[PDB]
């Protein structure tokens, strides 16, 4: 489990290599310091998958979306 | 970046519980 982007990261596992549309796609889903609970989609990069978490509505990353689709967009190849 | 079972920042799960 690596992937790169333009250059290139490395993590501790096994399954053909992503080269990924955008770097931000790999970070950790961030809920934020802000305390509501607002579902947001984000690419899981060890289950390849877009995956639900609760985002606190405020700051986090970029690995954020409002629905399944728009994560699939920005997250995954055609 | 996301690590083998830990694809969530720090104390999200903590965090979470408390809003829920």
């Amino acid at each position: 489990s690596e992937e790169d982007e333009e250059h290139t990261i490395i993590t501790d596992t096994e399954l053909p290599p992503l080269k990924l549309m955008h770097s931000f796609c790999a970070f950790k889903a961030d809920d934020g310091p802000c305390k509501a609970i607002m579902k947001r989609f984000f690419f899981n990069i060890f289950t390849r998958q877009c995956e639900e978490f609760i985002y606190g509505g405020c700051e986090g990353n970029q690995n954020r979306f409002e629905s399944l689709e728009e994560c699939k967009k920005m997250c995954t190849r055609d | 970046f996301q690590s083998k079972p830990n694809v969530h920042v720090d104390g999200y799960f903590e965090r979470l519980a408390a809003k829920l």
